[PDB]
């Protein structure tokens, strides 16, 4: 019997980040 | 959003020559170590295709006349030697920042030697006289540059209504252009004359090129 | 192989939404996000949003979010993408798109789909054979064409043999006159090619679901 | 002994990313 | 002899996307 496979392909892009901190009043 | 600027706009270029397309970001597109730039080349019909990524890697199955530096804000594509394949549009793309955004385009365009129009006229086929109309054809062919009119004759006068021009993009090997004339008629009116010509005035010979034919003569 | 089918074309009336699928196969659809991209002919390109078909977790550009509707289909592996309330601002091509594994670059894009907005009705094109004046000279080298007329929408595919004859080939870009799309093509080989050797022009039309094969023979006197 | 497995799995999704930039003070 | 078992799963894929920045 073999050895166990190669990895599969490379995961996703991760998911995009929250917004940023809306900017304070003038 | 982070806005990409393009210089120039549109670019010509002699084969051979060293082409340079510049990217300038609103902001930074470097993120831990890594440039999010990347390049596309489009032709017309075509998605755009991954010439570069990460600013500087060559994508599997591009030449190495293309390369890519910067950093940053300030991107460079640069085409060397340029080659007659390379008529497109270009983009940069940044992927660092939602949402991904795009360049306006450069447009890479050839200078070539001045050639003369390849002239070619076509009777209406016998098929769309059935239908009732009649559209007479002229192909002008493999002509620079890009620069040209065209005149439809009937029966020795230029007469109004019923034409349709076309014009390629670059040709990808000869790096000419061509343009198409269709003269539309009822079969009627196209019956009513005899002469059908089309005549093609280029900056290459001061006499215009004539191509004619009279219906119903073999 | 990686692969995202989508049809050529898609028309809709003012007003009626539109519905675009992407059909991925050569690949495990629900580990890879699906993006999806504007471009007007003429003109550059706007990212749209994109989708996980996992979990149909969403990211959507501010500009489309209350334009755009994207899901997916795990069983047949579709991406969708749904536009809502069509206006002439809306008729573009829109690809659908991936990222390379584990990287941030667009490597594999679908053709496109021509989205038309307009009232105009699907009207398949007729096809005519140009073949040489009756009569004429010959010289070394002979010049043929094919002339669409009256279709619509865009787009319609043009090759001569199937493909086979490529060289010396020019395909005019279709031009719109009172609601009705004209094409030519123009091929040039030597004058011992033709006509002793078959040549044909055909035609595909997506929106009205035609091909149509036209083969050009020398016209006779009179 | 006999020939090695076939390939494994596709990959989580990546990191969530870096979250955006504090917005400039208003007029 | 007979084939090994499929391998292990691929590693992650990169990072997400930088969110948007705040409104002004
Ligand atoms: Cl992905």
């Amino acid at each position: 019997p073999g050895p166990p496979g190669p990895p599969g392909p490379p995961g996703a892009r991760g998911l995009t980040g929250r917004p940023g901190d809306a900017g304070p009043p003038g | 959003d982070i806005v990409l600027t393009q210089s120039p706009a549109s670019l010509t270029v002699s084969l051979g020559q060293r082409a340079t397309i510049s990217c300038r970001a609103s902001k930074s597109v470097d993120s831990y170590g890594n440039s999010f730039m990347e390049w596309y080349q489009q032709k017309p019909g075509q998605p755009p295709k991954l010439l570069i990524y990460r600013a500087s890697n060559l994508e599997s199955g591009i030449p190495a006349r293309f390369s890519g530096s910067g950093s940053r804000t300030d991107f460079t594509l640069t085409i060397n030697p340029v080659e007659a394949d390379d008529v497109a549009t270009y983009y940069c793309q940044q992927s660092n920042e939602d949402p991904y955004t795009f360049g306006g385009g450069t447009k890479l365009e050839i200078k070539r030697a001045d050639a003369a129009p390849t002239v070619s006229i076509f009777p209406p086929s016998s098929e769309q006289l059935t239908s009732g109309g009649a559209s007479v054809v002229c192909f002008l062919n493999n002509f620079y540059p890009k620069d040209i009119n065209v005149k439809w004759k009937i029966d020795g006068s230029e007469r109004q209504n019923g034409v349709l021009n076309s014009w390629t993009d670059q040709d990808s090997k000869d790096s000419t252009y061509s343009m198409s004339s269709t003269l539309t008629l009822t079969k009627d009116e196209y019956e009513r004359h005899n002469s059908y010509t089309c005549e093609a005035t280029h900056k290459t010979s001061t006499s215009p090129i004539v191509k004619s034919f009279n219906r119903n003569e073999c | 192989q990686v692969q995202l089918q989508q049809p050529g074309a898609d028309l809709v009336r003012p007003g009626v939404s539109v519905k675009l699928s992407c059909k991925a196969s050569g690949y495990t659809f629900t580990s890879y996000w699906m993006n999806w991209v504007k471009q007007r002919p003429g003109q550059g390109l706007e990212w749209i949003g994109m989708i996980h078909p996992s979990d149909s977790e969403t990211r959507l550009s501010q500009k489309f979010k209350d334009k755009a509707t994207l899901t997916v289909d795990k069983s047949s592996s579709t991406a969708y993408m749904q536009l809502s309330s069509p206006t002439s601002e809306d008729s573009a091509v829109y690809y659908c798109a991936r990222l390379k594994p584990g990287g941030t670059w667009f490597a594999y894009w679908g053709q496109g789909t021509l989205v038309t907005v307009s009232a105009a009705k699907t009207t398949a094109p007729s096809v005519y054979p140009l073949a040489p004046v009756c009569g004429d000279t010959t010289g070394s080298s002979v010049t043929l064409g094919c002339l669409v007329k009256g279709y619509f929408p865009e787009p319609v595919t043009l090759t001569w043999n199937s493909g086979s004859l490529s060289s010396g080939v020019h395909t005019f870009p279709a031009v719109l006159q009172s609601d009705l799309y004209t094409l030519s093509s123009s091929v040039t080989v030597t004058s011992s090619t033709w006509p002793s050797q078959s040549i044909t022009c055909n035609v595909a039309h997506p929106a009205s679901s035609t091909k149509v094969d036209k083969k050009i023979e020398p016209r006779g006197p009179t």
